[PDB]
Formats: structure tokens, C-alpha cells, sequence
């Protein structure tokens, strides 16, 4: 079941990292939201790569 | 003023915490009366 | 009744289960069973998976309508979609930390507007919208399933049953809650600010239509005070008429137990006139469970991945394992609660809305 | 009836379902029209007994095997109702079986005086009155070495409070005295349990069902003491229970009842037992009054006395089926309609 | 207007919203788990379909947890009595409702899983009864989440 | 032990009242000033919360009373387990009564200005929402318990004979009059009550 | 005004609540305890059930007795009119003397009309005496409603 | 100072108590005796209307409470003396908690009397005499409250 | 100060108590002994007007309460001393809570005596003898209350 | 200050409580002994006036309350000291709650002795000998209250 | 005024009750479900070490109380706010009276489950599954108390 969670971890976190990179107002637009967009995108995109490693490793099971 | 010891705020904290403690005592007396049907667990 | 169920049960589900993220997950785990229905058909199914695979087409529609209605809402794992152009603009120059309003530019094209997301009074507007949505869809479902009774009595060729049950039922239901569902649409149609008129309250309009007839404090339309008296008399004339037409004309056609017909029609009149009020307030679970699903999907996001978003330690191993662990904790909680142990409750509530509120008309 | 269905919701509705399997008068008339025990089996198979004699197959079918299996399914239904019981209900179910434990004690210690084998005097014992040291009553003869070895760990141990062992071991004359005295102390204890812990709708209609047991046992002790007993009234008054409708004025006159008229004039002053000793079978009078007291205990809803009123009615049903199957197997049909049906 | 004793009612509402709900959920888990353990000694293949009453009792405690978390994010040192008593009402509503719903799920669940082993047609019956007892916690959750939205206005 | 506390609290109340009365200070036990000086939001929110709480503790009460006997009575006669669910429904509607009264009451729950806070109308609409929440929650409690009892009798009389459920559904109707009458009275009591201003 | 203090509607809405809650409590005891006895004879002679629904109807009238006085107390309560403490004490008393009146009358109807209905399956001549004892036990709440109406008209 | 504003509270609860406890006692006396009537007229149908006398005897208690509560009600005033409220509270308790006693006595005597009078026809006169001795307690309470209520507003002032 | 406004409260609840706690002991002595008459005279109905003496001696203590309630009632006033209210409360309690004891004793002795006087007719003179001792307990309370009420308004001032 | 307005309250409660609890104790001692007599001499009615001793000894401890509730009653004034009211309350409680205990003891020993004295004829002397120890309890309470009441107005101001 | 003198009382009661009522809950869970172990391991003692799971899951509730008691204890002070004392009282009760419920449920389910698991060995997995739902009640109380205690001293004055 880790491959399903890992595929959603690729897709959802890649979309979230792209929405932090382009300064989308549903993620950056508030005062309580983080200030720097690509600084959060750089640490969400690496998590997308980590879940892609889990998806490739559990895809050969 | 209502009182100096039994003020307007203490005396309505002790009504809220009496209603809540009444509901607590009732619910604990419900859970205390909970017994297990032992005959449906033995071999006999 | 299982031929109008085939659309209305997934749709009354989707009104309670409104989200493009959970809806796409449910549609995907249904389409997995639809595309693999040949390997699963020749297989021993235990009771839970036999229940899930016997209805592999109820879940495909329950996902396909949930995507549509969660595109009507802006609710994609409790987030908004800035697809279209907004009808609200925010002021450009304002001090930091103060409360500001938005000025209306236009109206949002398809669905609810995305400037209601991080909003203090957005939940009041969503309460009003979803309450009136539940009222109008319950009205539509009840007045659609009430015509099937007329088609039944017409196929049985019984004009006595028509004039005794359908017509006094129709002009009792439509004269009260058809008027309420019309009044919601007519309040939505008028502007009430450009006209400089007070916006009427529709709860204490229907309260005062039965208590104090003819007295209208906030006028909603021209000729309201004399048309509501006509609608009140049309509703009150059908309480003796639905109770006294059919037994007194079955007794006249014997010139058969009159006690078994009169008592049955009294029970039918009391039950129907009770249920016309008791079901239009029971369809507000379409707003209740939708509010519960939206607020739980919001306060799960805010506790799990709103903590994982930080512009500090960008690229650090601890700051990325934070995001990995919080996404895993978010995803298993969404799947375990907000899909399996929330959409099952929405499924069962759209089920009882058919078993009671629709299969009694 | 507001706190009943917490622990007793499922228990009553199954017992109320067991009540609907009581045979009515038409289902008894359809049994009296049978010609063979096989026809009676097939007639019972349409009732809620259905296929209880299925492992018999028309050859070994006697009128005692019907009484065995029809009562055996009563006992298994009682055990199923008892296994789902908890708290005061389970204790109430145990107090019912204590009166069968007393009969099995008094039947087990008479099979050792007569030196009958222990494996055959236990198949005649009652299955509901089973305690784990019941076969070990075949170890001693006197009362003290059967109490102090076996009957201390039994729940019949508080009931040996007046059984005076004068070091005479056992004849058949004093085992009946021990039986009546254990049943006397048991009726006292179970009446005090019903009065103490059983709730109020199941209290008043259970005190009457239990005082009837005490009155019937008082009349049977005071009437069987004429023929096969020569005892003093001061020793006879320790055998009569004091909970019933009949105690404070009439069991005194039943204690010094030396003749049949000493019983009859004592039971003429009580209002609902007069006329029992005049005409007809007295045992049928007591069973008819038992069923009329068990019928109007089902009419009160949220009561645990429905278990007592069910199992005594189902025992009377097994007795009526046994009487009918005894009539249609021995070809005597002069008194086939002597069954008792209030349902 | 905003006294010093005003966050007592909000803190005790946040307390009671999980206390009474966990008491109800514990009764619904324990009493209906006795029925599962008593049923599944003679017919053990019904073990994982009789597990529904303790799951519904857990959903009750989740409904109480939601109100407790959403009340404790609106507490402050200098809140008014309006916010304090509206958090108290939001606690009492879901508390009494989860307590009642958990008692009802516990008393219906063991009877249902006992009747389901004798009659197989009573599984749908006990599920349809327990769904009515489940949404009573929702009926208190509605008032709790409505009184939460009127906290700071 | 509870009777000992009931006697001890009574003795302490009598000793305190007679001590306060004998020393010429008996007007210091002032229930009217207690009503004037406690916050109206306490009474309003407490009435709303006890309305929706005590409707549900009667609805859930009746649900287990006519649910456990429905499942017990359905073992031999399983043809009741769907038809007789209207006895669950009649004792379940007393919770939607309390819910739709609690929301209508919470619509009258705004922020009052501190200069007119213990006014005539603000204190009136605290008292009215308190007792109109009590008289709806308690009425739906008692109605839910009565409909549960008369549905538990109906669930067993249905399994006895099928023609008895129609005859004993009438008792559930007369028992479910009560929650609707409480629904009416709680709307008439807070009918003239305004918002907090 | 010292005779009309601002805490006076507390005792008027308490009169409303005591007039409604205790009267529907009496009505519910009277319909539930008697429906137990009506359903208890459901199998034994089912034809005597529809004749025996009178202690349910006479129990339901006891809720109308509380409904009338609850409407008549709630109609005298407005936040704009002056409302004396005399009026509030009087509404408290007229709700309190109808609530326990209907409560006692409902206990009496519930205890009479299930024992009577439950013994009525044996003797069919009981019904006139049962209806008579139910009338004597149902005028108990009518007495309290008369006192409540006279007391409402006196206190306003 | 002498006719305070909270003064009609005692008269109001005195008018309430003379209905509350009196109807409670009358309800006990009707219920517990009607159980015996319905339990003995199963096999004795002709004694059905001779046995109503406990129930009528308990209804006269509620009539006693009704009279005293109405007569207190027509003396409640807004500017009422506190002495008058104390007297009306005493007169309400004196009818209520004595009619409760007489109702307990009639309810416990009357069911045993109709259970024994179905078995012995000469016990009916004894039942009626014991019920007269039981009803005279509530009659004494009514006498005390009518002598007491007549003293409210005799020499009241301020 | 010496005759306060709340002073008739104790006099009113002493006028009320002397019939409340007296009649609810007289009701016990009537009911508990009347269920012993109705259960005994089903076989000996010739003793019906002889076994009714416990009910009569239980009705006498209610008259003992009635006399003291009337004498406390006719000494009530709007402006009376607080000493008078204390004395009238003491007299009311002294009659009521001792006539309650006398009624409990008459009720417990009377049914035990009438159920035993039909087996042995020489126990009736013993029942009367025990019942006079059980009935004088209320007469002692009446003596105490009359000696209090004679002291109520003797040397009162203000 | 030494003689307040509320001072006769404690004296009136003591004068009432002196006879109230002794009447309760005497009622218990008369009731159980009367049940014991009426259940022990339906067979041997010759012991009727012999077994009347527990009822008499239970009736004496109500005369013990009647003495002190007259001696407290004749020392009640409007302007009396609070010390006098405190002593009269202590005297009323000292007779009352001791004669209540004496009545409990006499009521238990009385029926336990008259139900057994119908069997053994010389248990009557033992019954009297135990009831003397049960009645000196009320005598001790009488002595305590008579020593209190001789001090309630000794050196008061 | 914001930081009164009686303010550490509610904080000390919150530090006490968090360990008191979770020790009551864990004590009932150990007690009731250890009676079942000692009753069912006299016949099959080979499964003594797998019936111990109700006792362990009961003892986790006491650790839930211990964590909140330590975290409330290290936030007490002489001059703390009354807000801090109210939050610590709420966090003490939220762990205590919820772990009491969790311990009741663990004791009842464990005693009902280890007695039925010796007759049917397949009931053990169902017992573990019910005890997880019984232990997450105390876990939810732990979550509520940690979210209160993080809010306890945040913006206090």
C-alpha cells in the first residue's frame, strides 16, 4: 500500500511545490502563510523526489 | 455588589462546574454499572 | 424507486461529500473495481468487499458527482481553485493586520467564489448558501417523487385516489414549501441594496404567515399580504379535504369497512401533513454533513501540512523529513476518516433520504 | 421500564419470542388427533419444536424420549438466555437453578442408600441443577460428611442452617426432611432476593409466583405427612416456608393437621385455595393456578419475571406433550384432553 | 467586559468536549465489545463485521476531539464572557450529544451482535439502528461548530 | 452516602439562612441581585447547549430502548427489523426538534455593547433563551423516553402478531405529540426576545 | 420602578417551563405506563385494544392542559412592556400548580389504566369502572388548570 | 419595610403547594385503590360501583385543595403584606402536606378494603368508617387553613 | 428589632407543622392498622367494630394536633414578638414530631394486635394496654405545646 | 449583646427537642415490644401483664423528656441571655438523643426477651436486668440535662 | 489582577488530577483485566504472555497522565496568570477524566476478551482491535491536553 501513498506523494506534493513556486495566493497570500515561495517549494519538491524514490522502489515489488 | 467573597463570577463558575460535575457523576454511575456476561465466555 | 435512485443517491451523497480531492480518490478506487470487474467477478468475496464490489457502479457515480460538486465549491482537499475571474476585488492600499472588505466587481461564472476562503465571514455565507441549497434540493426531490404517486393512481385508473390524495397533497405542499423555495429564489433575484429596501427574513416570514396573517413587516414582493392569505387558506382547506374526501366518497359509492377507511385516512392525513414539515427540515443534513466534511478537511490540513510549510531551513534533511512525515500523517488520516469513515456516513444519509423522504411520497 | 433495556433488552425480546412458541389450544387439539408417535412428531415439527427428534427415525421413538428431548431444548434455551445475562439478572437466573440443585442433591443421596449405580442415578438428574461436585455426593452416607466435604463450596451451603444431624446417617425418611428444609430455606432466600434487588414491576408479580411455590409446597408437605410420616407439629413447622400467602394463620393449622379434614378446614379459610381439596385432581388444580399466574406475568412488559413465567409455562408445555404422547402410545384416550392450556 | 475569569468557561468547555465524549465512546466500545467477545466464541467468522459499533463509538470521540481542538485555538487571556460562554456551550453540546450517542451505540451494539449470530437478517437491522444513534453526535457537533463560528465577532 | 450529603447540604443551607436572618442581614442572600448581575450570555448559551443536549439524551435513550428489544424480538421474527424502524424514527425526531430550536436560538446571540449590557432587553433575552432551551430539551428528553418505551412494547407485539403494530403505533403517535408541543412552546417563549444589543 | 425589577421575567419563563415540562412528564408517564398494559394484552384477546386506548387519550389531554397555560404565560411576556415581580411570582405559581397537578394526574392515569386494561381481558364488565376511575384521576389536572387560569387572570 | 416587593412569593408558593401536594395525595389515593378495584372486580363484577368510594373519597381531598388554593388566589395582591404571604404559605402547606397524608391513608386503606370486601360483604361498613377516619385528616388540614386564611388581611397595615 | 417583620414566619410554620406532622403520623396509624383490620375481618367480621380502636386512637392524636394548630393560629399577628414566633414554632414541632412518633407506635402496635386478637380473644385487653402507652406519647407533646403557648404572649413587649 | 433577640430560638428548639426525640425513642420501644407481646401471647396469654415491662420502661423515658421540656419551658423569657438558650438547647438534645438511644435498646431487648421468655420462664429476670441497663441511659441523659438546666440562669446578666 | 495569588491552585489541581484519574483508569484496566488473566491462566498458562496486552495498554494511560503532569509541573510558578491556571486545570482534566474512560473500556474489554480467547483463539485479534479503539480515547485526551498546554503560557501578561 506504500506505492499508492507514494504516487499521491509525487502528485500532490509536486502540485503544492509548483503552487509555492508561482506565488499562488491560496498558499502564500496570507500573513500567517510563509513569506518566501521558492524557499518552501525547494523543500516540498525534495519531498516529492523522496516519495518518487519510494514509488520506484515499491513499484518493483 | 452581590458579595465580596461569593462574587458574580465565582458563583457562576460554581454553577457551571456543578452542572458539568453532575453530568460527570451521572455518566460515571452509568459506566460503573457495566457488567460482563460471563456465561457466554466459559466452557461449562 | 431504484430508477430515480441511480442518479439522485450519488448526487445527494455528493452534496454531503463535496471535495474534488476526496471525490477523485473515491472515483479512482471505484474505477479500479470497474476496470477489473472480470477478475473480481470469478472470485470469492467476503461480505464487506462483496458490498463494495456489488456496488462498483454506485461508487463510480458517487465519485463522478463529488468531483462536479467540489468544483462547484472551491474545495480541493479544503483549498480553493483560482480558475475563473473573481467577482470580488480587494483594496490595493491598506494597513497590515486590519480588517478589510472586498468590493463586488461581477459574479463568479461557475460555482462558488474563491475570495471566500481565508475569510472571517465566509462561513456565514456558506451557511446561508448550503442551507438554502439543501432546502431547494429537498423540495425538488420531494416534488419529483410526489408526481410518481399521481402516475401510479393514473395507471390504476382511480380518480377517487387522485382527488383524495394527490391534489390536496399537491396544493398543500406547494402552497407552503413551494412558496418557501420560490421566496428563496426571489430574494436571490432582487438586489436589496441598490433598491434601498430591507432584505426580508424568510424564517419569520413563514412564522408570521401562520401566526399573524396579513401583517408584513419587511415587504418581499408587491401584493404579499393578500397572496399569503390565499396560500394560507389553500393550505388550511386541504387538511379537512384530504381527510374527508376519500372515506365520504367511498361510503357514497356503497349506496367495506368505513372504520378501516376513515381511521386510515386520518392517519394518512396526520402523517402526510407532519412529514411535509418534518422532511424539509430533515434534508438540512445535506448542509450538516457538508459543513462537517468541509470543516474536518480544513482543520486536518491546518494541523498536518500547514505546519510543514516554512521558508526556513530550505533544503535541510530535517525540514524535508518533516514534510514527508506530515504528508504521510495527513494522507492516512484523510483516507481513514474523511473518505472511509465519513463518506460511508454521507452514503448512509443519502440512503435514508431515499428510504424515508422520497419513498414515502 | 426506563432502565430495563440496558442489560435486559435483548434478553426479554428473545424470551418474548420464546413465549410465542407456546402451543395454543388449537395446536393442542391438533396433537390430540394424532394416531402414532410418528404423527405426533410430524405435527410438532410444524411448531417451533421443528426437527428436534430428527436423530431418532421412527424406530427408537418412545414417549420418554420425547420428554427427554423436548425438555432438553428447554434447558438449552434457558442456558442461552442465562449466558447473555449479567449482574442482577445472572444472579436471578442462578437462583432459579438452585431449586433444581436441591432436587438433584436429594435424588443423588437416595441412589447411594439403595446402592444403585452412580452412572444411572445421574442420568435421571436434572440438567439445570448441575454443580461441579454433584457426582461426588456418592462418597458418604451421613449428612455431616456430605455437607463438610462436598456441600460447603456449593451455593446450597447457606441453606443447611436448620438440618440437625443427630449422627443417624440416612434412611429414606429424613432425606425428604432435608429436601423440604433446603427448599424452605431456599424459598426464604429467593423471596428476600426478589424483594431486595429485583425492580418493582418484576417484584410484585414474582413475589406472587414464588409465594405460590411456597403455598403449593406447604400443602404438599402438610398432606403427604398423613400417609408416610408420623412427626410432631413442632418439627413439622420447620418444613413449611414462611413467605407465602398461606403462612401466618394457615400453616399453623397445617402444622397440627393430623387428619385430611385438618388440612381441608385449614385451606377453607384461605380464599384462592378453597375448593382445590374438594373435587378433581389436586395436582391439576395447582398446575392450572400456576399457569394462570404465569399468564398474567407476561402481560407486564418490562419485567424479568417473564423468564420464570416462560420456563414454567414451557415446562407445562413439555408435560402436556408428554401426557398426550403417553395417551396416543398406550392407546388410552379417555383423558387425552387433560392438558392445561392458557395460551 | 473581558474579565479575568472568562477563560475558565472556555477551558472547561474544551475539557468537557473531550471528557464527556470519551466517556460515551468508552461505554460504546466496552459494552459493545463484550457482545463481540461473547458472540465470537461459538461463531468466530463474524468477528470483523461485528466490529462496526466500536468504530462508530470511535467516530463519536473524533467528533469530540474536533470540537476540543477548535475551542482551544480560540482561547486567550483577555477574551470576553461572550467568547467564554459560547465556548462553554460548544463544549456542553458535543459533550452531552457524544455521551448520549455513545451510550445508545453501546446498548444497541451488543444486542445487535448477539442477534446477528442467531438471525443473519439482523446485521442490516443493527446497522440501520446504529446509524440513527451515530448522527446524534453530529446533532451536537452542528451546534458546537455553529457556536465556534460566533466566537470572535 | 448520597442521602448523607443531601442531609448535610440541607443542614448547611438552613444554618446559613438562619444565621444570616437572625443577625439582621437576611437580605444579603439576594437571588434577585444574582439574577441582575450574572451575564445574560451564561443563561443564553446554557439554554442553547442544554436544549441540544437534553433533546439528544432523550432521543438516544429511546433509540436504545426500542432498538435492543427490536433486535431481541427480531431473532424469531426477522420480518419486523425494517418495518418497525419507524419507532426509531419517532424517537429520533425529538433530536432534530432540539437542533432546529438551538440554531434559531443561536441566531439571537450577538455581541452586546457594554454600556447597555445588563439592560432590560438583554437580560430578558438571556432568561427567555435559558428557560426556552430547558423546556425544549426536557420535553424532548421525556418524549424520547416515552416513545422509546411505547416502541419497545410495539416491537414485541409486532413479533407476536402482525396486526398489532398498526394498533400500537397510535400510542407512539400520542407519545410523539409531546416533543412537538415542546417545539411549539419553546418558539413561543423566545418569540418576542430580541438579539443581544 | 421598584415593583417591576428587571429580573422578573425569570420567574415568568420559569412558569412557562414548569407548566410545560412537568405536564408533558405526567402525560408521558400516563401514556407509556398505560401503553405497557395495552400492549401486554396484545396477544391475549387482541380485539380489546382499540377500545382500551382511552387512558392514552386522557393522558394526552394532560399535555393540552399544560400547553394552554404555557401559551397564556408566554403571551404576557414582552421585553418592551413593564412586567412586575408580582406578575412573575404569579406566573411561576400558576405554572408550578399545573405542572405537578398534571404530573400527579398522569401518574394516577398510568397506574390505573394499565392495571385496568390488563385485568380487562378477563372481565369485560370492568370498562365502565375503568373509565370512571380515569375520569376521577383526570380531573386532578383540570383542577390545577382551573387554578392556573384564575391565577393568571389575577396576576395580570 | 413591612409590605416588601418580594412579599407575594410566599403567598404564590402557598397557592401552589395546596394544589401540588394535595393532587399528589389524591393521585396516590386514586391510583393505589383503583389497582385493588380493577384487581377484585375481575371475579366480582357487581361490586364495581360500591368500590369507587375510595376513589371518590380521594377526589374530595383534591376538591379540598382546590377550594383553599382558589380562596388564597383571591387574596394575593401586589402591595401585599409579608405577614399575609406568611399566612398564605402556612395555609397552603397545611392543606397540601395534610391532604398528602390523607391520600396516603386512603390509598393504603382502600385497596385492602376492596380486596377484603369482595371476600366478606360485612367488611364494607368497616372500610367506609376507616376511610372517614382517613379523610378527616385532610378535613382537619382544610379547617386549619380556612381559620388561618381568614386572619390574613385583618389588621394588616402599610 | 425586638418584633421584626419576619417574626410571623416561625408562627406560621408552627401553626402549619402542628397539623402536617401530626396528620402524617395519624395517617400511618390509620393505614397500617386498617390493613390489619381489612385482612383480619374477612374471617372474623363480628370483631369489626372492636378492632377499630387503633384507628380511633390514631384519629385522636390528629385532634391533638388540631387544637394546638387553632390555638397557635389565633395568636398570630402582623406585629408580634420574635419570641412569640419561636414559642409557636416550638409548640408546633412539639405536637407534630411527637404525634408522628405516637402515630408510628399506634400503627405498628395496632395491626400486630388486631391480627393476634382473633386467634386469642384475651389479647384485646393487652392491645388496649400497649396502645394507651403508644397514644399518651402525643398527649405529652400536647402538654408541652400548651405550656409553651401559655408562655407565648405573657410578658412580651414592643 | 449578651441577651440578643434571637436568643429564645435555641431555648424553644431545646424545649421541643427534649420531648420530640424521647417520643421517637419511646415509640420505637413501645412498637417493637408491642409486636413482640402480640406475637408471643397468642399461644400463652397468661404472660400478658407480665411481659408489659418493656412497654412501661419505654414509656418512662418519655416522661424523662416531659420533665425537662417543662423545666426548660418555665425558663423561657423574651429577654433571656444567649447562654441560657445554648444550655437549654444542650439540655434538650442531652435528654432527647439519649432517650432515643435508650428507646432503641429497650425496643430491641424487649421483643428479643418476650419472644424468648415464653419458652424459658426465668429469662424474665434477665430481661428486666438488661432493660435496667438500657433505661439508665435515659436516666443519665436526664441527669445531664437537669445539671445543665440548674445553670442556665445561675449567674447570668 | 491578571496574575492573582490563588492562581497556582488550579494549576496544582491540574497537575494532580492528570496523574490521579489516569492512575484510577490504569488501575481499573490493570485490575479488571488482570482478574481475567489470573482466572484463565490456571488452565492454559501457555498463553500467559499474550493475555498481558490489556494490562500494558492500561498502563500506557498512566504514562499519558505522567507526561501531562510533568509538563504542567514545569510550567507552574508563584506569579503565574489565572489564565495559565485555568488552562492547566483544563489540560489536567482532559487527560485524567478521558484516560479514566479509556481505562474503564480497556478493563472491561480485556476481562471480556482474555476469558473468551482461551475458548476461541481467533478472538485475540478482535480483542487487540477493540483495545486499540479503547486506547485511542486516552490518546485523544493526550492530544487535547498537549494543545492546551502549548497555549498555556504563550501571550500571557
Amino acid at each position: 500500500c506504500c506505492t499508492v501513498l507514494s504516487a499521491f506523494g509525487v502528485v500532490i506534493l509536486s502540485v503544492i511545490a509548483h503552487l509555492f513556486n508561482t506565488n499562488h495566493e491560496s498558499f502564500v497570500g496570507s500573513i500567517n502563510d510563509p513569506e518566501d515561495g521558492p524557499a518552501v517549494a525547494h523543500t516540498v519538491y525534495l519531498a516529492a523526489l523522496v516519495y518518487l524514490v519510494f514509488f520506484v522502489f515499491c513499484g518493483f515489488q | 455588589i452581590l458579595s465580596s467573597i461569593w462574587t458574580e463570577g465565582l458563583l457562576m463558575c460554581l454553577i457551571v462546574s456543578a452542572l458539568l460535575l453532575f453530568i460527570l457523576i451521572v455518566a460515571l454511575s452509568w459506566i460503573s454499572n457495566l457488567d460482563i456476561t460471563y456465561g457466554a465466555l466459559e466452557k461449562s | 424507486a431504484g430508477l430515480a435512485t441511480v442518479v439522485t443517491f450519488p448526487f445527494m451523497f455528493a452534496i454531503m461529500f463535496g471535495d474534488m480531492g476526496h471525490g477523485f480518490i473515491l472515483f479512482l478506487m471505484a474505477l479500479f473495481l470497474v476496470l477489473n470487474e472480470r477478475k473480481f467477478g470469478a472470485m470469492h468475496r467476503d461480505e464487506i468487499f462483496d458490498m463494495a464490489f456489488t456496488g462498483r457502479y454506485v461508487l463510480l457515480l458517487m465519485g463522478a458527482f463529488s468531483v462536479y460538486t467540489g468544483l462547484l465549491y472551491n474545495d480541493i482537499f479544503s483549498k480553493s481553485m483560482t480558475i475563473f475571474k473573481s467577482g470580488w476585488q480587494w483594496p490595493s492600499t491598506f494597513r497590515k493586520g486590519e480588517s478589510i472588505e472586498a468590493k463586488k466587481t461581477g459574479v463568479y461564472p461557475f460555482g462558488l467564489d474563491f475570495a471566500w476562503h481565508g475569510t472571517d465571514n465566509g462561513l456565514l455565507f456558506s451557511n446561508s448558501y448550503k442551507m438554502k441549497l439543501s432546502i431547494l434540493m429537498g423540495y425538488a426531490h420531494m416534488t419529483y417523487s410526489f408526481m410518481f404517486s399521481y402516475i401510479n393512481y393514473r395507471a390504476k385508473n382511480s380518480k377517487v385516489d387522485i382527488i383524495g390524495n394527490f391534489i390536496p397533497g399537491l396544493v398543500f405542499m406547494q402552497s407552503i414549501f413551494g412558496y418557501l423555495s420560490w421566496a428563496i429564489v426571489y430574494k436571490w433575484s432582487k438586489d436589496w441594496i441598490k433598491d434601498d429596501k430591507p432584505a426580508p427574513g424568510l424564517l419569520n416570514m413563514l412564522i408570521n404567515m401562520f401566526l399573524a396573517p396579513g401583517t408584513i413587516d419587511d415587504q418581499l414582493y408587491s401584493g404579499q399580504a393578500k397572496l399569503q392569505v390565499v396560500l394560507l387558506l389553500a393550505a388550511l382547506v386541504c387538511v379537512p379535504w384530504l381527510l374527508l374526501y376519500k372515506p365520504l366518497t367511498l361510503r357514497r359509492l356503497n349506496k367495506f369497512n368505513f372504520g378501516d377507511v376513515m381511521i386510515h385516512q386520518v392517519i394518512h392525513t396526520i402523517e402526510f401533513c407532519l412529514n411535509c414539515i418534518s422532511h424539509t427540515a430533515s434534508y438540512l443534513r445535506l448542509w450538516a454533513l457538508s459543513l462537517a466534511h468541509a470543516q474536518l478537511s480544513s482543520v486536518l490540513w491546518d494541523m498536518t501540512i500547514s505546519n510543514a510549510f516554512s521558508s526556513k531551513n530550505s533544503g535541510s534533511p530535517l525540514a524535508v523529513m518533516k514534510v514527508v512525515f506530515l504528508f504521510a500523517m495527513w494522507f492516512v488520516l484523510t483516507v481513514c476518516i474523511l473518505v472511509f469513515m465519513e463518506g460511508t456516513s454521507a452514503m448512509l444519509h443519502a440512503l435514508r433520504l431515499h428510504w424515508v423522504e422520497a419513498m414515502s411520497k | 421500564g426506563v432502565y430495563f433495556n440496558i442489560d435486559n433488552g435483548f434478553i426479554e425480546g428473545v424470551v418474548r419470542g420464546y413465549r410465542n412458541g407456546l402451543l395454543s389450544n388449537n395446536q393442542y387439539i391438533n396433537l390430540t388427533q394424532c394416531d402414532t408417535l410418528e404423527d405426533l412428531k410430524l405435527q410438532l415439527s410444524s411448531t417451533d419444536y421443528g426437527n428436534f427428534l430428527s436423530s431418532v427415525s421412527s424406530e427408537s421413538l418412545t414417549t420418554s424420549l420425547i420428554q427427554e428431548y423436548a425438555s432438553s431444548k428447554l434447558y438449552h434455551e434457558f442456558n442461552y438466555i442465562r449466558d447473555q445475562s449479567s449482574g442482577s439478572t445472572r444472579k436471578f437466573m442462578d437462583y432459579i437453578t438452585y431449586g433444581y440443585m436441591i432436587d438433584n442433591v436429594a435424588l443423588m443421596i437416595t441412589g447411594t442408600i439403595h446402592d444403585r449405580d452412580k452412572g444411572e442415578i445421574l442420568q435421571r438428574c436434572h440438567p439445570l441443577g448441575w454443580f461441579d461436585t454433584l457426582p461426588t455426593l456418592s462418597v458418604a452416607t451421613d449428612l455431616e460428611s456430605l455437607y463438610e466435604t462436598v456441600l460447603v463450596d456449593t451455593p446450597l451451603a447457606p441453606y443447611f442452617k436448620n438440618c440437625f444431624d443427630t449422627a443417624e446417617e440416612l434412611d429414606d425418611m429424613n432425606i425428604e426432611i432435608i429436601r423440604n428444609k433446603l427448599y424452605k430455606a431456599y424459598l426464604e432466600d429467593f423471596y428476600n432476593f426478589v424483594t431486595e434487588e429485583i425492580p418493582e414491576p418484576a417484584k410484585e408479580c414474582m413475589q406472587t409466583l414464588l409465594g405460590f411455590e411456597a403455598d403449593r409446597r406447604s400443602i404438599n408437605i402438610a398432606l403427604n405427612s398423613l400417609q408416610s410420616s408420623d412427626i410432631d407439629p413442632d418439627l413439622k413447622s420447620d418444613l413449611l416456608p414462611n413467605i407465602g400467602k398461606l403462612y401466618p394463620l394457615a400453616t399453623f393449622h397445617l402444622a397440627q393437621a393430623q387428619d385430611f379434614e385438618g388440612v381441608r378446614a385449614a385451606l377453607a379459610n384461605v380464599y384462592e385455595y378453597r375448593g382445590f381439596l374438594e373435587t378433581g385432581n389436586l395436582e391439576d388444580h395447582f398446575y392450572q393456578l400456576e399457569m394462570e399466574l404465569c399468564r398474567d406475568a407476561f402481560t407486564q412488559q418490562f419485567a424479568i419475571s417473564t423468564v420464570w413465567a416462560w420456563m414454567k409455562s414451557k415446562e407445562q408445555e413439555v408435560r402436556n406433550i408428554t401426557w398426550i404422547a403417553e395417551c396416543i402410545a398406550q392407546n388410552q384416550r379417555e383423558r387425552i384432553n387433560n392438558y392445561i392450556s392458557v395460551y | 467586559l473581558c474579565p479575568v475569569y472568562a477563560p475558565f468557561f472556555g477551558a472547561i468547555g474544551c475539557a468537557s468536549a473531550i471528557i464527556f465524549t470519551s466517556l460515551g465512546a468508552a461505554y460504546g466500545t466496552a459494552k459493545s465489545g463484550v457482545g463481540i467477545c461473547a458472540t465470537c466464541v461459538l461463531r468466530p467468522d463474524l468477528l470483523f463485521k461485528n466490529i462496526v459499533p466500536v468504530i462508530m463509538a470511535g467516530i463519536i470521540a473524533i467528533y469530540g476531539l474536533v470540537v476540543s481542538v477548535l475551542v482551544c485555538y480560540s482561547l486567550g487571556q483577555k477574551q470576553a464572557l461572550y467568547t467564554g460562554f459560547i465556548q462553554l456551550g460548544a463544549g456542553l453540546s458535543v459533550g452531552l450529544s457524544g455521551l448520549a450517542a455513545g451510550f445508545a451505540i453501546g446498548i444497541v451494539g451488543d444486542a445487535g451482535v448477539r442477534g446477528s449470530s442467531q438471525q443473519p437478517r439482523l446485521f442490516v437491522g443493527m446497522i440501520l439502528i446504529l446509524i440513527f444513534a451515530e448522527v446524534l453526535g453530529l446533532y451536537g457537533l452542528i451546534v458546537a461548530l455553529l457556536l465556534n463560528s460566533r466566537a470572535t465577532q | 452516602f448520597s442521602h448523607f450529603l443531601y442531609y448535610l447540604v440541607l443542614i448547611v443551607v438552613i444554618v446559613y439562612g438562619l444565621y444570616k436572618l437572625f443577625t439582621g442581614h437576611g437580605s444579603d442572600i439576594n437571588f434577585g441581585k444574582f439574577l441582575l448581575r450574572t451575564s445574560p450570555y451564561m443563561w443564553a448559551n446554557l439554554g442553547i447547549a442544554l436544549c441540544v443536549g437534553l433533546s439528544v439524551v432523550g432521543a438516544a435513550w429511546g433509540i436504545f430502548i426500542t432498538g435492543s428489544s427490536m433486535i431481541g424480538a427480531g431473532v424469531r421474527a426477522p420480518r419486523i427489523t425494517t418495518k418497525n424502524l419507524i419507532s426509531i424514527i419517532f424517537c429520533e425526531v425529538v433530536a432534530i426538534y432540539g437542533l432546529i430550536i438551538a440554531i434559531v436560538f443561536s441566531s439571537k446571540l450577538t455581541v452586546a455593547t457594554a454600556e447597555n449590557m445588563y439592560s432590560k432587553s438583554n437580560l430578558y433575552t438571556g432568561y427567555s433563551l435559558f428557560w426556552a432551551g430547558i423546556t425544549v430539551g426536557a420535553s424532548n428528553l421525556i418524549c424520547g423516553i416515552a416513545v422509546g418505551i411505547t416502541g419497545a412494547t410495539a416491537a414485541i407485539s409486532d413479533a407476536a402478531d402482525s396486526a398489532l403494530f398498526v394498533k400500537i403505533l397510535v400510542i407512539e403517535i400520542f407519545g410523539s405529540i409531546l416533543g412537538l408541543l415542546g417545539l411549539i412552546v419553546g418558539l413561543l417563549m423566545a418569540g418576542k426576545a430580541s438579539e443581544f444589543q | 420602578n421598584i415593583y417591576a425589577p428587571l429580573y422578573a421575567p425569570f420567574f415568568g419563563f420559569a412558569g412557562c417551563a414548569a407548566a410545560m415540562v412537568l405536564s408533558c412528564l405526567g402525560a408521558a408517564i400516563g401514556t407509556a405506563k398505560s401503553g405497557i398494559g395495552i400492549a401486554g394484552i396484545g396477544t391475549f384477546k387482541p380485539e380489546l385494544i382499540m377500545k382500551s386506548l382511552i387512558p392514552v387519550v386522557m393522558s394526552g389531554i394532560l399535555a393540552i392542559y399544560g400547553l394552554v397555560v404555557a401559551v397564556l404565560i408566554a403571551g404576557n411576556l414582552s421585553p418592551t412592556e413593564d412586567y412586575t415581580l408580582f406578575n412573575g411570582f404569579m406566573h411561576l405559581s400558576c405554572g408550578l400548580c399545573v405542572g405537578f397537578a398534571c404530573l400527579s394526574s398522569g401518574y394516577a392515569i398510568g397506574m390505573v389504566g394499565d392495571v385496568g386494561v390488563r385485568k380487562y381481558m378477563h372481565q369485560p364488565r370492568l370498562f365502565v369502572g375503568i373509565v370512571l376511575i380515569l375520569i376521577f384521576s383526570e380531573v386532578l389536572g383540570l383542577y390545577g388548570m382551573i387554578v392556573a387560569l384564575i391565577l393568571n387572570t389575577r396576576g395580570s
